[PDB]
């Protein structure tokens, strides 16, 4: 099902014009407060003392319908960037007032045009609106994909159409947008209704807007071709558009008259374009709910997680039998076949839970055809509760629990194998290398660690959303800029991929090496073919269990339905304007004193932010 | 029963009766009407009308089609042909075509009159066929909202726009580039032809100028504290000009736009003027106030 609503311009009876609309199929209308061409004075008599009613009276609906139902539009002729001050002033208090009878009405929504460059007025009067009263009413900027100057008829002899592709020019409406948006503050309450034309632009054009907080999409009568049979339709190409916006879950606006049916019929078709798409997948059916949700990075180490954040780890079964699979093959590659009887091999599970991996262990000894002795050594004393019912329900002597630090634990014997599983959303964000260093003294001189190899990618991208979103998590009692200084746990939905991931820090296990040394301090060069706006550098990994076994969160490699981990993100405190051609050139330390590690970063091309996390400050990972 | 508060368009027709085209801009109902009064000194007042009839939605702009048609620009897209009965009591209507996609703000009947061409906040601009009731021709030339359109008197494929987008265009539909861009600025508001030079045009702008405008190839003058809403030439040999405003001002003028008249009678927007045929000194204006005031003009 998708929400849409009806765009009038011309209501007699908003009795009638709702129920008419209702009956159509559509959730809500947008349309008129004041009637378009009342045009009123506010300064000059004797038009000013106008006797009213102004307007219509708020009794003709209830406060359920005005609350969910209607959304009131900006008078046409309100201009405030006029360049005449009379009708600017007008404006302002025509604007004012307009926007204000919204607020008196509770209207969900408020749509205001962005059609000429120069709406710097507007963003202020709008700005003022914002900060007098107190009000949760959302503002819809309509703004097209491409100006009507653009697409205008090339009828004008004296004023031809240039034939000319202007790249940057062809992006102007997301200029207009962008300078109104940023006037305004980067208000939460300020979002795009962005109106569809018959012929789309070039597919930069259109990718310009992802990151953007679209609310709506407007789309109007006219663009929709007919077929054999009468029906309205679009273009495969507008219907690509269509299932990208879908994806946004904006609200459907239907503009303009009716030039072909039923008007369900133009409603009936997004439902028909809905109802036939790709299904949501094992990994975005588990997902949905978390899209652009910013959480924490969960930190096992210095924490003990509860036992559900477990219980989550443990619903990717096909993790764990990739797990499986490279001891599987590792225990061949150990134990040949004559010697299986007499040589039994030590496993140790290095952080192991509630003996997910424990249990993949018994199972790929099982199917190799070789003898094993386990070690579980887990941290969290709660999770070794579970570990010890299972290993005397089931496990018996085979399984010998150690609820110990793997650091401070003093082995009874070296390991053949030390298996685990201590890797964040970007790889060593949970501090794997330093506890595996520790554990490093009992491995056997010739011990395989799985995982054997894992290292981290990062990824330029533009979210105004997730920037947005970041910039909303300012705290009392701390830096006011604290929440731009730390990554976070994030299913990225609504951005943009600026260039393709490149690895960032990587870590082998057992480091054979004299002065071991897991500070960092990483330069990267990420070659950017568009305009737009950086936010924040995306993160993800991959990691070598043993041999080609292996598992990724890299978007690109990614190992198949593993919903468990999602992406990491490490935002900036200013948004960089980057253009196309132009290198986003990004830097990264990883760092470390004896009681924290954490990450430090800085974009130094095409402009320098500054060093992000500077020592910690904000961010650190718990030893 | 109640003619609404809001006075649009009035125009005479040839013989001297006259047409009200009138909307609701605000309170519960927002729906237009037309009306004609067979006497004009009669007029505003309902009860004394020759005819009467209610539109379901308002009325931004209308003209005379002939006689008896009267063609409309409704808030509802469509563009509208009522006709009179028989014997000119009741209004019926012919057609109503729901084709531009915005209001329908500005309409004007070309020379041959069978056809028409219309102006929308859609930004197109339609060249009616008035017997066959569909459209022939649709135009997106401009960038911005159609202000106004003004049909050429005497050349059937010519006329005038103006528009939002700074604009004016110069049309001759037997090119196959039927506009042309004209220079002198503040955005053109209101349109009228020279009735006697084929040649000439005078545009208002919204800062209250008027100015003068030969094709090939420029006086003016600043007439109105606020936009020139309306433009009318009087029927004389040597005609004046009455230019309207939404300084809720009339002002007549003439060849070199010198001012002679001044009429600050109406209490708000001016919207239409109209010269009698009968009485080339009388002239007749509307407005949002209601009046419908008729001057004698010192000619
Ligand atoms: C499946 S999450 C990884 C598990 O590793 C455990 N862990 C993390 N660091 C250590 C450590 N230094 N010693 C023992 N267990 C650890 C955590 O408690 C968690 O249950
Ligand atoms: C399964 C798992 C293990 C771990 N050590 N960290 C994680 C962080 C996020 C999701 N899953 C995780
Ligand atoms: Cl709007
Ligand atoms: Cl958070
Ligand atoms: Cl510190």
């Amino acid at each position: 099902r998708v929400s849409s609503g009806r765009d009038l311009n011309c209501v007699p009876e908003i009795a009638d014009t709702l129920g008419a609309v209702a009956k159509q199929g559509f959730d809500f209308l947008c349309m008129p407060v004041f009637h378009p061409r009342f045009k009123r004075e506010f300064i000059q008599e004797p038009a000013k003392n106008r006797p009213g009613p102004q307007t219509r009276s708020d009794l003709l609906l209830s406060g359920r319908d005005w609350n969910t139902l209607i959304v009131g539009k900006l008078s046409p002729w309100i201009r405030p960037d006029s360049k005449v001050e009379k009708i600017r002033r007008n404006s302002e208090a025509a604007m004012l007032q307009e926007l204000n009878f919204g607020a008196y009405l509770g209207l969900p929504a408020f749509l205001l045009p962005l059609n000429q460059e120069d709406n710097t007025n507007l963003a202020r009067v709008l700005t003022n609106h914002i900060h007098t009263g107190h009000h949760s009413s959302m503002f819809w900027m309509r703004v097209p994909l491409v100006a009507p100057e653009d697409l205008r008829d090339d009828i004008i002899e004296n004023a031809p159409t240039t034939h000319t592709e202007e790249y940057s020019g062809e992006e102007k409406t997301w200029m207009w947008w962008h300078n109104f948006r940023t006037l305004c503050d980067y208000s939460k309450r300020i979002a795009v209704a962005l109106e569809i034309g018959a012929d789309l632009p070039s597919n930069h054009v259109i990718d310009r807007w992802l990151g953007e907080p679209i609310k709506a999409a407007i789309l109007p009568t006219s663009i929709f071709l007919t077929n054999k049979k009468g029906f309205p339709v679009l273009s495969k190409m507008h219907q690509r558009l269509i299932f990208r916006l879908l994806k946004l879950e904006v609200q459907f606006i239907i503009t303009g008259t009716n030039h072909h049916k039923e008007f369900c019929s133009y409603l009936q078709y997004l439902e028909y374009l809905s109802q036939n798409r790709p299904p949501p997948n094992a990994y975005e059916l588990f997902a949905k709910g978390y899209e652009d949700y910013l959480q924490s990075p969960l930190q096992p180490l210095m924490d003990n997680l509860e036992s559900q954040t477990y219980e989550v780890f443990e619903k990717d079964p096909i993790k764990y039998s990739q797990y499986q699979q490279a001891i599987y093959k590792c225990l061949l590659d150990r134990v040949p076949e004559e010697e299986k009887d007499t040589n039994v091999q030590v496993l140790m599970v290095l952080g192991a839970g509630r003996g997910p991996l424990v249990n993949a262990s018994l199972r790929a000894a099982k199917q190799a055809d070789r003898r094993i002795k386990l070690y579980a050594v887990e941290k969290n004393p709660n999770a070794v509760v579970t570990l010890e019912n299972w290993q005397f329900e089931e496990w018996g002597s085979q399984v010998t629990v150690v609820s110990s630090d793997m650091r401070e634990w003093v082995a009874p014997e070296k390991a053949d194998i030390i298996v685990s599983e201590l890797l964040g959303s970007f790889a060593d964000n949970e501090l794997s290398p330093e506890c595996l260093d520790g554990a490093q003294h009992f491995l056997k001189d010739d011990g395989v660690s799985i995982p054997g190899e894992y290292t981290s990618f990062l990824a330029p991208i533009s979210s105004s959303k997730l920037y947005n979103e970041v910039r909303a998590c300012r705290e009392k009692d701390r830096d006011p800029e604290a929440q731009f200084e730390m990554p976070y746990v994030v299913r990225l939905h609504n951005f943009h991929q600026l260039s393709a991931p490149q690895p960032c820090f990587t870590f082998s296990h057992p480091n054979r090496d004299p002065m071991i040394d897991n500070n960092r301090y990483c330069t990267l060069e990420f070659p950017v073919e568009v305009n737009t706006v950086l936010h924040g550098f995306a993160g993800y990994f991959e990691t070598v269990l043993y041999q080609d076994i292996t598992l990724s969160i890299r978007p690109e490699t990614h190992s198949p339905g593993m919903f468990s981990w999602f992406p990491i993100l490490f935002p900036i405190k200013q948004p960089i304007t980057v253009r196309e051609g132009q290198t986003i050139c990004v830097r990264f330390w990883r760092c470390s004193n004896s009681k924290k590690v954490w990450y430090e970063w800085a974009v130094t091309a095409p402009v320098c932010s500054a060093i992000h996390n500077p020592t910690g400050r904000s961010y650190t990972i718990g030893l | 029963a109640c003619m609404e508060r809001q006075l649009e368009a009035a125009r005479y027709r040839s013989d001297g009766a006259l047409l009200l085209g009138a909307s609701s801009l605000s309170g519960r109902c927002w729906a237009g009407s037309l009306w004609l009064f067979k006497d004009p000194c009669a007029a505003p007042n309902e009860g004394f009308c020759s005819a009467g009839v209610q539109t379901e939605a308002g009325v931004a702009d209308l003209t005379w089609v002939g006689e008896r048609g009267i063609l409309v620009a409704s808030d509802s897209g469509a563009v509208e042909l009522w006709e009179l009965d028989e014997n000119e009591t009741l209004i019926v209507s012919k057609f109503c075509k729901y084709e531009h996609d915005d209001i329908v703000s500005t309409v004007s009947v070309l020379s041959s009159g069978t056809q028409a061409v219309s102006g929308s906040k859609d930004i197109c601009i339609k060249v009616w066929d008035l017997a066959q009731q569909v459209v022939l021709s649709s135009y997106r030339a401009h960038a911005a909202q159609v202000t106004c359109v003004a049909a050429s008197p005497h050349k059937d494929s010519v006329f005038l726009s103006c528009s939002e987008d700074n604009r004016i265009l110069l049309w001759d539909t037997r090119c196959p580039k039927p506009a042309s861009q004209i220079g002198c600025g503040y955005l053109p508001t209101s349109l009228a032809w020279h009735p006697q030079q084929s040649e000439v045009f005078v545009f208002g702008d919204e800062n209250g100028t008027v100015s003068l405008v030969d094709t090939k190839s420029v006086l003016s003058s600043a007439v109105h504290s606020q936009c020139v809403t309306g433009l009318v030439f009087s029927p004389h040999s040597v005609p004046f000009l009455a230019s309207l405003s939404e300084d809720c001002s009339l002002a007549v003028l003439d060849s070199s736009l010198s001012e002679l008249f001044r009429s600050q009678a109406h209490r708000d927007f001016v919207r239409d003027a109209t010269w009698s045929p009968l009485n080339h000194s009388l002239l007749t204006t509307v407005g949002w106030d209601h009046q419908v005031v008729h001057h004698v003009v010192p000619t």
